[PDB]
C-alpha cells in the first residue's frame, strides 16, 4: 500500500521536465518543497474554462437584458458555434438573432414577473452563416436592470416510405409518393396496397405480407406492378420488414420502402 | 518536517489542510490537466459554471478523472477534491462501464451518451455520506482528444436530467408533460398539446407513441427508449410528431422511468416534451389519423 505514495512522487516528478532535469529524485521532503515552487510559479483561469466548455459542448456564453434582450456581452465563441461575428451579436437584441416563431418562448423565458438568481433552460433556433437548434441554460443577475447570463450549446425521388397494418392498409405515407406513383398521400392512406397491384402480381405481394410477419423483424423484397394515378403499371420493388414494440414486442406496423424499378 | 504537506497551493482555505492522497492526487491531476489545456488552447470564471446545468469532466484513456469542475457538487454532492485523480469506474454503475470504455477510445471524436454516476446529494438540496450513494444518470456530450507517446482524453459536459416530480426551473408554454405506460401508450398528457400540436389529450389515451412518430424517426426513438429503460432516464434526439390535421411538430423529450414506491416497481414513464417548432408541412398529410 506504500506503492501508492511512492508512485505518486515518481508520477509527480515524471510530470515536470525540471524533475527529469536531475540525476535522481531529491529527498522526499525536498521533492514536496521542490514541487511547491513549480505549482505556485503559474485551474481557475477564465480563458481555460471557456475553451473547456467550447470543447465539450460547443457552446458560448452571453448576457442579455431581460427588459429589452440587448446583448450586453457575448463571448467570442459565438463565431465558432454559429459563424456569426460578435459584430453582429454585440449591440443587438437576442430576438433578432433567433427564429421568428421563437420570439415568444424567448420573451416568456426573458420574463421577470415570477422569477433574483433564478434559473433558465430553454431551446431555440438561432440564425447562422438557416437556423441551428441551441440549448440555453443560465440564470438572471442584476444588470450593474435584470440580465440573463446563459450558455448556448450546439448539438447533433426514387422511392417512398409507407407504414401499414398487417392487413396491408397504408397507415402512413411520406410526401414523396406523388413523384413516384403520382397519387396524393390521402389517395393512398386508408386503402390496401393490393388495390394498386396488378391482378397478376397480386398473390405475390399478398404472400410477401404474411411472410414478413412470420419472418418477424426481417426484410424481404417483393416486386409487383403498381397502378399509378396516371394509371400506368409501374414496376415496384417493395422491401418490407416488421416493426415491434421494444417492451411487449407486439407488432406495431409493417414498414415498406417502395422503390420504382 | 511534513509542514510542506500542509503547504501546496492547489488552484485558499482548502489548500491549507488536506488528508493523505488528497494533496498529491490533486497536484498530479492539475498538471496533467494543464498539459492537455496547452494542447487545446490556441476574470469571468464564475459566470460560466453557474450558467451550466452540468459539470465538466476531463477523463483520461485509463479512466482517470484528472479534471472535474467545481460545480460537480451542486449536481453530484461528491466534491471535486474527493474525485479528482480517481478512476471513473469507481464512481459509475458497473453495468455502464463497458460503454464508458468504448467512449474513451479513439475517426469521429464527438461523443454523446448516458452514464450512471454515484450521487450523494438529495432532492431537497442537502448532502449525504458515501454509503448513501444513489445512482444519477448523466447525459455526457464531448470530444476525445489526442494530446502531448501521445495520450488521449475525454472532455465531456455531464448534465443531469431533471426529475419530472421535482424541478425548480421555469416551465415554458412550449413544454408539456405526458405520462406513458411501458407499452409506450399515453396514460396522460397536458392540456397544452391542443394549443401546440392540435390534439385533445382524450384521443391519445390508449394510443402508443409509435402511432405519432414520423416514420423516419421511430427507430432512433426505440433506441432512446431501450436506454431509458436500461438506465432509468434519457434525453431524446430531435423528433417529429404528426399533428392533428396535417403536418408535424419538432420535439425533444426528457424521459424518466417512474417507480411505484410501495412495491418498488416500474409503474409509468413520465415524459417532459419540448416543442421546438410550429406545425411544419401542414399542407402534407402523412397518416390515416390526420384525415
Ligand atoms: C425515448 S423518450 O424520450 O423517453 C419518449 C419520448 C416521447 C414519448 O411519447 C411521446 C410523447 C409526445 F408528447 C409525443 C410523441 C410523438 N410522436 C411521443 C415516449 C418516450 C418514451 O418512449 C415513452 F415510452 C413514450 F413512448
Amino acid at each position: 500500500r506504500r506503492n501508492k505514495m511512492t508512485a505518486y512522487i515518481t508520477e509527480l516528478s515524471d510530470m515536470v521536465p525540471t524533475c527529469s532535469a536531475l540525476a535522481r529524485k531529491p529527498d522526499k521532503l525536498t521533492i514536496l518543497r521542490m514541487a511547491v515552487s513549480h505549482m505556485k510559479s503559474l485551474f481557475l483561469t477564465d480563458q481555460e474554462l471557456k475553451h473547456l466548455i467550447l470543447e465539450a459542448a460547443d457552446g458560448f456564453l452571453f448576457i442579455v437584458s431581460c427588459e429589452t434582450g440587448r446583448v450586453v456581452y457575448v463571448s467570442d465563441s459565438v463565431t465558432p458555434v454559429l459563424n456569426q461575428p460578435q459584430s453582429e451579436w454585440f449591440g443587438s437584441t437576442l430576438y433578432d438573432q433567433v427564429h421568428p416563431d421563437d420570439v415568444d418562448k424567448l420573451r416568456e423565458q426573458l420574463s421577470t414577473s415570477e422569477n433574483m438568481g433564478s434559473r433558465r433552460s430553454f431551446i431555440c433556433r438561432m440564425r447562422c452563416g438557416h437556423f441551428v437548434v441551441v440549448h440555453c441554460t443560465g440564470y438572471i443577475k442584476a444588470w450593474p436592470k435584470f440580465c440573463l447570463v446563459a450558455i448556448g450549446r450546439l448539438q447533433v425521388p426514387t422511392e417512398f416510405i409507407s407504414r401499414h397494418n398487417i392487413e396491408g392498409i397504408f397507415t402512413f405515407v411520406d410526401h414523396r409518393c406523388v413523384a413516384t406513383v403520382g397519387y396524393q398521400p390521402q389517395e393512398l392512406l386508408g386503402k390496401n396496397i393490393v388495390e394498386f397491384c396488378h391482378p397478376e402480381d397480386q398473390q405475390l405481394l399478398r404472400d410477401s405480407f404474411q411472410q414478413v410477419v412470420k419472418l418477424k423483424g426481417q426484410v424481404l423484397s417483393v416486386m409487383f406492378r403498381f397502378r399509378s394515378k396516371t394509371r400506368e403499371w409501374l414496376w415496384m420493388r417493395t422491401s418490407s420488414f416488421t416493426f415491434q414494440n421494444p417492451y411487449s414486442d407486439e407488432i406495431e406496423y409493417i414498414i415498406c420502402t417502395n422503390t420504382n424499378v | 518536517e511534513t509542514e510542506v504537506f500542509y503547504e501546496l497551493a492547489h488552484e485558499h482555505s482548502v489548500s491549507s489542510h488536506l488528508d493523505k492522497a488528497s494533496i498529491m492526487r490533486l497536484a498530479i491531476s492539475f498538471l496533467r490537466t494543464h498539459k492537455l489545456l496547452s494542447s487545446v488552447c490556441s476574470q469571468m470564471d464564475n459566470l460560466y459554471l453557474k450558467a451550466l446545468e452540468g459539470f465538466i469532466a476531463v477523463v483520461t484513456q485509463d479512466g482517470d478523472m484528472i479534471f472535474l469542475s467545481e460545480n460537480i457538487s451542486k449536481f453530484m454532492g461528491l466534491t471535486q477534491v474527493e474525485l479528482t485523480g480517481h478512476s471513473i469506474f469507481d464512481f459509475t454503475h458497473p453495468c455502464d462501464h463497458e460503454e464508458i470504455r468504448e467512449n474513451l477510445t479513439l475517426v469521429s471524436t464527438e461523443r454523446d451518451f448516458f452514464m450512471r454516476m454515484k450521487c450523494t446529494v438529495t432532492n431537497r438540496g442537502r448532502t449525504v455520506n458515501l454509503k448513501s450513494a444513489t445512482w444519477k444518470v448523466l447525459h455526457c456530450t464531448g470530444q476525445v482528444r489526442v494530446y502531448n507517446p501521445l495520450l488521449s482524453c475525454l472532455i465531456i459536459m455531464c448534465e443531469p436530467i431533471q426529475h419530472p416530480s421535482h424541478m425548480d426551473i421555469p416551465l415554458d408554454s412550449k413544454t408539456f408533460l405526458s405520462r406513458h405506460s411501458m407499452d409506450m401508450k399515453f396514460t396522460y398528457c397536458d392540456d397544452r398539446i391542443l394549443e401546440l400540436i392540435g390534439y385533445h389529450p382524450e384521443e391519445l389515451l390508449g394510443r402508443s407513441a409509435y402511432e405519432f412518430y414520423h416514420a423516419l424517426d421511430s427507430e432512433n426513438m426505440t433506441k432512446s427508449h431501450q436506454n431509458l429503460c436500461t438506465k432509468g432516464q434519457v434525453v431524446s434526439g430531435q423528433y417529429r410528431m404528426l399533428a392533428k390535421h396535417g403536418g408535424y411538430v419538432w420535439l425533444e423529450t426528457q424521459g424518466t422511468v417512474i417507480y411505484n414506491p410501495r412495491n418498488l416497481q416500474p409503474q409509468c414513464i413520465m415524459c417532459v416534451n419540448y416543442v421546438l417548432s410550429e406545425i411544419e408541412k401542414n399542407d402534407v398529410v402523412f397518416s390515416m389519423d390526420q384525415t
